[PDB]
């Protein structure tokens, strides 16, 4: 979280938290209810979001869903949307934690090696995530949509 | 091992029959008197040590030869064996009293006992007497205990006596 | 012969010990329970005749083929020895009821059962079905703790045969 | 030493039946928690 | 006889200690009589509650079967067939057989 | 007397007495502590056939059987 | 071995205290529900064979590999061992249920059991399942028996379940 | 720990056997008996303080010399350890009452008693006299089956010490 | 009966073995030691009368209350049986001295001691105090290895009683 | 089992040699001091009970936690277990003292002992202390006995101490 | 390793018992005997060289044929291993003398003797004759109780080989 990150840096330098570290915990916790609302809205529309991402993806890359494509077929496509459902879930976790610790250990560290083995094209997974940003972001107020958007762009960043 | 019910059952079976209404009610009566029976067994258990001790004191009061050298309750080893046997017999008499049947006493304690003592040189008449003294004191306790409801325990006192008397007869 | 009384005495003896409050409490259970047990016993005793004929028949009704020629439910002697055998079971059930334990059943029917049945080509299934039927009818001769007692011992025989 | 139970582990087992039969050769249950199902038709 | 009794209580009860209340006294009046032998006395101890509470009442069947081999026979179990034979006998016929 | 308390069934309650005379088998000199080959065992009825089986199995000669309990 | 009272006593003693009025009434309630408890233990005893049999039929219905060559319930010897273990566990669960405490189950049955099975190559997950099936059927019987007085046995059905669930957890 | 429940379970287990009607009858005794037992327990529990001071004193009144200097009833520490010890006995009596058997007494006071008392020069006579006194006073705190229970266990301790 | 001679013979027999130099060396100890032992024996033998009266009295002087009415040091029979008992101890001490081992003490006084004393309400403390006194006076009847021997056996009895 | 001579012999044999004149006279000296040794062993035997008792009184005087509930010398059985262990150790120390070698002590008593106590939850530091107290009193007796000829026993008192100290070290 | 000291300690331990006057008397024998034993030991020790060469030769003089070709008293290696073996015996005799018992002989030469000699075709007769000769010469190196000790152990070996 913001808490975990602050503390780990504190303990590693053998010291109490800084004024800065204390301030960010305070600003973070003040945004608690708002962050929880952002996760709720997105949890509430999960099935719609994954789908609209999936349409946006297959237009932009009809090949992935083509003879020599990693997601070619009905059940190679079913697993692909399930992976898109996984990452949206992790994005809700990140938003309520206020950093990526959880998102990272669960779904980016090791992701290159996993997908290389499965021979999944990584950059088109990054596209599926942009597609989810676009849908999710259209169900949130301007301010909340930006706050959510940072976590989408992080995942897009880590698959790189 | 038999108890008073088990005994009924064995006799019925030897006829090839369900228990007679005769036998049924004899057993209904045993259940009727069972609280008294429990108090009677409890009277012995609760005073076992004193029953043995008091029997003992009195046995050697009467038979001062047993505690002389040459005597069968001398030296300490033999006295401990004699005290132990007093306890063993009092124990199987209490078992018979809970059971309403002498068989555990006859089968586990009295069977062969006389011939053991004769082989050992243990004077059986003295052992019989020690049993008679345990009887006196044990029944004493069965008849005069701590805040038990007042009633008539003579039937049970008799039956306890016959177990003491079986043992005495078997041994002398 | 296993009864509550013999069991506690056995346990005392084997530790060289007078009966104590643990053992006398146990005995009180057996004595307190005698009334229900003995009511079951009296009902099973007087209905014996019909309980036996009911169960015997039910063995043939459930295993129709037994009563055809060349089979073991045919002729006076088989059918006679059957009634007798169920009668033995009911008899020991009443004994176990009266005795306050499974002893009579353990000593006279359970010890050796399978060896005997196997040498003589007697299927336990018949006997279970005789007992299941006896259990059905004893539902309306007794109730409350006498029925529970009757059931306890009937079921005990059925488990001995499975 | 003694075979007492009054310690913190009252009669844990010794000479475990991994001692009594020694090496193993072949098998693991080759089970399928892989999944199977959905059906659409066409175009390939 | 005291030296024999001490060796019996050391071996059969596995160096655990018996208190003065736990002593099976009335078997010894007979072993001093000579009505039983040492083998019958060992069988009587191993069926009593002293052996049963310690080595049977709080252990599994593997520990109990291997403790029988150490106490009664003085050696260790040889194969799995010795244990799979004995526990079948335990379930079929109880602890006394 | 005998071993004393037996199993609780009626078929364990009956103890019998066997006087034997074990013989030297074959094959081997016994240099350990030997006993005079007469003796007697008291065995309950439930056990008896293993005991008589191992008695006559080791070249023994059963001299007497006695009904001591029953 | 512990029962529910003995457990209370051990905890009291570790404080150096006579039982708390708290603990007293918890135990008064156990005595209050004891007739139901006896029926619950009786439900299992009276259907032990069928509980094991029915669990068994269903275990091998699900896991047909166990009864193929290579499988841990093949040939007859192994099936008999597996049927025997089902009985042993059902037995100690019934003991715990009479006692109101899991200790006899944990100490005499579950302690070391998993490591035994792994040494043997016995698939623990299958054994866990056989225990889950025994639970379903056993509780079935606890809940729907022969002419027992009508009332609520859910507290006891839960407690029985936790004993089945302890065993399952311990083994899997 | 010896109770009616543990005893019947032990006996079943050792024969590889489910609990049967014999064993459940036994258990009913223990449960039926709980009311009297637990009444004795509550009375002994709340009077503990005075039962202990009464018995402690009675040890000195019956063995006057104990309270002289150079003796084992002299000084705060002896007299303190005495009260404690009688308190231990009453405590285990209440436990045995509540438990339905002598287990707590057997495991925590009887096992080892004589060896300890002999090493520490503690005469059983004192303890018997403490208990005889406690038995006298418990005559008017209880009656009927609660008194019989209290008595059963007090007497059990006195026999353990003789 | 335990003596050096019986012990070495027992150890040979139990290994099916002739006596060898180990065992004969042992025996020489017992024979070399006889002179001191037997001097102690003769002194304890002729002083027996007074050693016994001295120790008997000392039991009453150390436990004054014993000699009051209702007590176990009162009346001719208690005081008679006491003298006798100490006399038994001194007798077996002389026997153990003469025999070359504790056998006579082990077989005739130690085996069973506590059970007997416990049933008859005899406190070991008296007997220890009788023996402590006998040990005090034997300090001036003997010296050197005869005293060491006398002491060995008196102390052996005191440890048997603790 | 070894004694001081046997030890010499084993070391000689490992050289393939008859005992060195060095080793011979070391053993001649042990024979020289053997009457004193016998008195020293006799000092312990003759006061064994008091040595254990006095050590005990003092151990619990210091460590009043052991005799509270929760403590390892509570209730009576545990105290009885603790009191012989004290006896057992004093016994093997006296054997070593007769032998002139620690081996019987190390092999029959100390080997595995610490790990036993840890398995049991027995506080080894308390056991070590009980051994230190036995040492104080035992040596007390070795040094101040009944009409033994006056001389110097310090060599033997040291050696006895090392046996007490071995045990303590091994256990703590 | 069997000595008087180890034997008495073994016997105490096995009865769970402190060493008592019986056992200490025994030990005194072993200590009193050390002087004669150790004189025998010193004489056998310094004469070892010649005692061995004397006995080795006597084996060939009594069994002349051994020293012919194809035989087991021929060539450097047989004759070397022979001297060694008699030297082993004398060595353990001195050890047994010094130790106060047969232990060293029992543990290092007797245990296994026949199996070894039988596998290697070594006749005991040679070894008996080696020892008979050693016994002849030790007649004039020692006398009195040192000779008796030397004899005790030489004879012990001869009986071990018959
Ligand atoms: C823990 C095992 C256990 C015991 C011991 C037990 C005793 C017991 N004794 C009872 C009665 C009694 N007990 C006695 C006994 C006696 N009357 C005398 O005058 C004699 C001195 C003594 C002869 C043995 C009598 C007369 C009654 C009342 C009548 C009856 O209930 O039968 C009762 C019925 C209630 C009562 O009236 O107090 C019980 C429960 N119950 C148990 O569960
Ligand atoms: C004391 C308790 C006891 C029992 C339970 C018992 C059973 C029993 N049943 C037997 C025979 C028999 N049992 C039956 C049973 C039946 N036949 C039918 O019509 C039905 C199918 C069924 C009744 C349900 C039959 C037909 C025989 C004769 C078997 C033969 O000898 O061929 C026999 C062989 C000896 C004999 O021929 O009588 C025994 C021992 N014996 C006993 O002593
Ligand atoms: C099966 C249950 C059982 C019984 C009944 C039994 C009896 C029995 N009593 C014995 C000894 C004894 N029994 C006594 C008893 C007596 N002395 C007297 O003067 C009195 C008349 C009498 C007491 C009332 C004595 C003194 C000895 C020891 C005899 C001796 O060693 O000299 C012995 C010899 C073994 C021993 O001393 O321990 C046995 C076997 N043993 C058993 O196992
Ligand atoms: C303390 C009470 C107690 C328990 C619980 C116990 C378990 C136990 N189960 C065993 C074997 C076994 N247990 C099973 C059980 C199974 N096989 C399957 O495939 C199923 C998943 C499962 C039945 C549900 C089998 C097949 C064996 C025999 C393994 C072999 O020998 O190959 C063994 C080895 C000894 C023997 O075979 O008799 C023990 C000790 N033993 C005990 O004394
Ligand atoms: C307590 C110490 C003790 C003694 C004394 C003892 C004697 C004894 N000698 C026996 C046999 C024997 N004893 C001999 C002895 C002889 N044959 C002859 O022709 C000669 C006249 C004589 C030798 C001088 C023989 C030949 C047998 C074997 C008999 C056979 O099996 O046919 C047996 C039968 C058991 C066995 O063969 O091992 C015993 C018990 N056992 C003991 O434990
Ligand atoms: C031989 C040993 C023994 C047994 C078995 C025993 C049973 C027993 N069960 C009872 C009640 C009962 N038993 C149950 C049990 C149940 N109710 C349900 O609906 C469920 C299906 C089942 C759950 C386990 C209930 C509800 C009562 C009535 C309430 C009560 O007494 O607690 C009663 C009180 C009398 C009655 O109301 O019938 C007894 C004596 N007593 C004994 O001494
Ligand atoms: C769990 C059950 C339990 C019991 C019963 C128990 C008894 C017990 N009493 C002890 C001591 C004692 N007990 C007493 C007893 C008395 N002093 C008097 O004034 C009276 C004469 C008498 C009371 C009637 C005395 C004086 C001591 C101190 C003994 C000593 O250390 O010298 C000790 C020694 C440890 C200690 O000093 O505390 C034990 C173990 N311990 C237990 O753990
Ligand atoms: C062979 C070895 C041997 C010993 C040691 C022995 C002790 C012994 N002392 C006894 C009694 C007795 N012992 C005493 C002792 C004493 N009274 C006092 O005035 C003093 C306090 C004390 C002496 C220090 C008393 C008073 C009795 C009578 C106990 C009774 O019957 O009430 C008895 C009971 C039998 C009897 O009444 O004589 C035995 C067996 N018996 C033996 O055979
Ligand atoms: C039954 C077994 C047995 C014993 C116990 C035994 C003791 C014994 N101790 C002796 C000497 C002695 N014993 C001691 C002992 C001591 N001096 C002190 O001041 C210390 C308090 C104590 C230390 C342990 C001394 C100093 C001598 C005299 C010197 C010596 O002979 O070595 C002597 C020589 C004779 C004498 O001078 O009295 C013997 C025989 N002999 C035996 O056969
Ligand atoms: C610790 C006590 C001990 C003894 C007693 C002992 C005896 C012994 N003698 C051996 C061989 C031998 N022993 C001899 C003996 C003799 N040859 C002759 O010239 C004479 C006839 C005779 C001497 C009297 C011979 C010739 C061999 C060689 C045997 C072979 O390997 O063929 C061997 C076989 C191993 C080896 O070749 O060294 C052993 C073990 N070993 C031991 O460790």
């Amino acid at each position: 979280s913001v808490l975990t990150k602050a503390i780990v840096n504190a303990d590693a330098e053998a010291r109490y938290l800084s004024p800065g570290e204390l301030d960010r915990i305070k600003s973070f916790v003040a945004s608690g209810e708002r962050r929880l609302r952002i996760a709720q809205t997105l949890t509430e529309a999960r099935e719609r979001i994954v789908k609209q991402a999936g349409d946006q993806l297959f237009q932009i890359r009809p090949d992935v869903v083509s003879p020599g494509g990693n997601a070619y077929g009905e059940k190679m496509t079913a697993l692909c949307l399930r992976d898109l459902d996984y990452y949206l879930r992790l994005v809700t976790y990140g938003i309520v934690a206020g950093d990526v610790t959880p998102i990272e250990e669960i779904g980016i560290i090791g992701v290159k090696e996993m997908y290389n083995s499965l021979q999944t094209p990584i950059p088109a997974v990054a596209e599926g995530v942009r597609a989810m940003k676009n849908v999710a972001t259209s169900l949130l107020s301007g301010d909340d949509a930006a706050e959510a958007g940072f976590y989408f762009d992080y995942l897009v960043g880590a698959m790189q | 091992m038999q108890d008073a019910f088990t005994k009924a059952i064995v006799a019925a079976d030897l006829r090839g029959s369900f228990l007679s209404e005769q036998e049924l009610n004899q057993l209904t009566n045993l259940v009727k008197e069972s609280n008294k029976r429990l108090d009677a067994v409890n009277a012995i258990t609760g005073n076992a040590a004193e029953i043995i001790s008091d029997a003992a004191h009195k046995l050697f009061a009467e038979q001062t030869d047993l505690i002389r050298p040459g005597g069968n309750a001398y030296p300490n080893r033999r006295m401990a064996a004699c005290l132990r046997d007093m306890e063993i017999i009092l124990r199987y008499v209490s078992y018979a009293l809970l059971a309403g049947d002498a068989s555990v006493l006859e089968d586990r304690c009295l069977n062969g006992l006389k011939e053991t003592y004769v082989a050992l040189g243990t004077p059986t008449r003295s052992v019989a007497r020690a049993v008679q003294l345990m009887k006196e004191t044990a029944i004493g306790y069965v008849n005069s205990p701590s805040g038990v409801t007042r009633g008539d325990c003579s039937a049970l006192v008799n039956e306890a006596a016959t177990y003491f008397d079986k043992a005495a007869a078997s041994i002398a | 012969m296993k009864t509550v009384i013999t069991e506690v005495i056995a346990s005392a003896d084997s530790q060289g010990r007078f009966l104590n409050n643990t053992e006398l409490q146990a005995a009180n259970g057996r004595f307190q329970r005698a009334t229900a047990s003995m009511e079951a016993a009296r009902a099973l005793t007087s209905n014996a005749d019909s309980l036996v004929k009911g169960a015997v028949q039910e063995v043939y009704n459930k295993f129709p083929y037994l009563t055809q020629p060349g089979q073991m439910g045919y002729g006076d002697t088989n059918q006679a020895k059957c009634a007798r055998d169920i009668s033995h079971y009911l008899r020991f059930i009443t004994y176990s009821l009266v005795a306050g334990g499974t002893g009579p059943l353990d000593d006279y029917i359970v010890a050796g059962l399978r060896e005997v049945n196997r040498t003589f080509n007697l299927s336990p299934s018949w006997y279970i079905e005789a007992l299941k039927h006896i259990k059905g009818k004893v539902g309306s001769q007794l109730s409350g703790q006498p029925l529970t007692e009757a059931n306890a011992y009937i079921d005990y025989c059925i488990n001995a045969l499975s | 030493g003694s075979d007492t139970d009054r310690g913190k582990n009252g009669q844990r087992t010794l000479v475990t039946t991994k001692d009594l039969i020694g090496p193993t050769k072949i098998f693991v249950p080759f089970v399928a928690p892989g999944r199977d199902a959905d059906m659409v038709s066409g175009d390939y | 006889l005291q030296g024999v009794l001490r060796a019996v209580y050391r071996q059969v009860l596995g160096n655990t200690y018996v208190m003065e209340s736990e002593r099976p006294t009335q078997a010894e009046s007979l072993l001093r009589n000579g009505s039983i032998s040492v083998r019958e006395f060992v069988r009587r101890i191993a069926k009593s509650d002293l052996y049963k509470e310690r080595f049977f009442n709080k252990a599994s069947n593997n520990r109990f079967i291997e403790l029988n081999f150490k106490h009664l026979l003085g050696r260790a179990p040889y194969n799995h067939g010795e244990i799979q034979e004995h526990f079948g006998l335990y379930h079929k016929a109880g602890y006394d057989v | 007397m005998y071993n004393n308390v037996t199993a609780n069934t009626e078929w364990g309650r009956k103890v019998f007495k066997i006087t034997v005379a074990q013989f030297p088998d074959a094959d081997g000199l016994d240099t350990d502590n030997l006993s005079q080959s007469n003796y007697f065992v008291t065995v309950p009825l439930a056990r008896l056939l293993p005991e008589m089986q191992l008695i006559k199995n080791k070249g023994g000669k059963v001299l007497s059987v006695e009904p001591v309990v029953s």
